[PDB]
């Protein structure tokens, strides 16, 4: 009967509503990660340069521990 | 035309059964895709903690650079 | 109650059952996505703080190499 | 002197590092929108 | 035939609803796998950032 068909249909529309929200959340995750991927790459680039400056600085003040 | 109507109800009953067979297959992949998603979120979540742990270390080390740097 | 009239019933009964599992995964999913979204935000503010200190320690560093 | 010539190298290299990440972002947003339409968001 | 006519529509209506939910589960999984590409590029860059900084202040 519809006694089960309509019940099943109803429990499908809910999981659909929940998932459309989840899809909206992973699209936020997507943008945030995209931003972090940029930031972590700049960070690696900036840390790399700092390490070269420190190496130079240590040679310059070679009597400092 | 009872012949006609009957051949009609049979066709629609056969197709309703066909439909439920597809529903089952569809819901099976979905479950499969869902489990796969929860697993990647877990694996990635661990990656995120390692990333966060790295931000914390960098923070601690920069304090030392700042301390050193000043002491000059 | 035919061989295939029963397939129709059992198929649906199983579909409804699996939909229950899917609902449960949709709820874990979103809760996990949310937690992580906050962590990714915290991680960017941290990276932003680190980037700054690094861009700055580098200036000072470089000024002393003269 | 020849040092400022470097800061230029660096500044321009970052404008490019940022260019490569801006193109990546646009490409991601297209797929995001595609998914958006597909589901009404 | 009426009960059969309508019931059939119901059945398909349900399947179509299920096609949609299937869609979202598949796209969600594709999205998280895709996002995982960025995450290990992020983890890779932070790992090197961590090591460059350790070296900078560990003389
Ligand atoms: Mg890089
Ligand atoms: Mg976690």
């Amino acid at each position: 009967s519809n006694r089960r068909l309509q019940q099943t249909q109803a429990q499908v529309d809910e999981v659909v509503d929940i998932m459309r929200v989840n899809v909206d959340k992973v699209l936020e995750r997507d943008q945030k990660l995209s931003e972090l991927d940029d930031r972590a790459d700049a960070l690696q680039a900036g840390a790399s340069q700092f390490e070269t400056s420190a190496a130079k600085l240590k040679r310059k003040y070679w009597w400092k521990n | 035309s009872l012949e006609e109507m009957q051949r009609r109800a049979d066709q629609l009953a056969d197709e309703s059964l066909e439909s439920t067979r597809r529903m089952l297959q569809l819901v099976e992949e979905s479950k499969d895709a869902g489990i796969r998603t929860l697993v990647m979120l877990d694996e990635q979540g661990e990656q995120l903690d390692r990333v966060e742990e790295g931000m914390n270390h960098i923070n601690q080390d920069m304090k030392e650079a700042e301390k050193n740097l000043k002491d000059l | 109650g035919s061989a295939r009239e029963n397939e129709m019933d059992e198929n649906l009964e199983q579909v409804s059952g699996i939909i229950g599992n899917l609902r449960h995964m949709a709820l874990d999913m979103g809760n996990e996505i949310d937690t992580q979204n906050r962590q990714i935000d915290r991680i960017m503010e941290k990276a932003d703080s680190n980037k700054t200190r690094i861009d700055e320690a580098n200036q000072r560093a470089t000024k002393m190499l003269w | 002197k020849k040092e400022e010539e470097r800061q230029e190298a660096l500044r321009q290299a970052e404008e490019e590092r940022k260019a490569k990440y801006a193109k990546m972002e646009a490409e991601r947003e297209v797929m995001r929108q595609g998914i958006r339409d597909k589901y009404g968001i | 035939l009426s009960e059969i006519e309508t019931r059939h529509s119901e059945i398909i209506k349900l399947e179509n609803s299920i096609r949609e939910l299937h869609d979202m589960f598949m796209d969600m999984a594709m999205l998280v796998e895709s996002q995982g590409e960025m995450i290990d590029r992020i983890e890779y860059n932070v790992e090197h950032a961590v090591d460059y900084v350790e070296r900078a202040v560990s003389d």
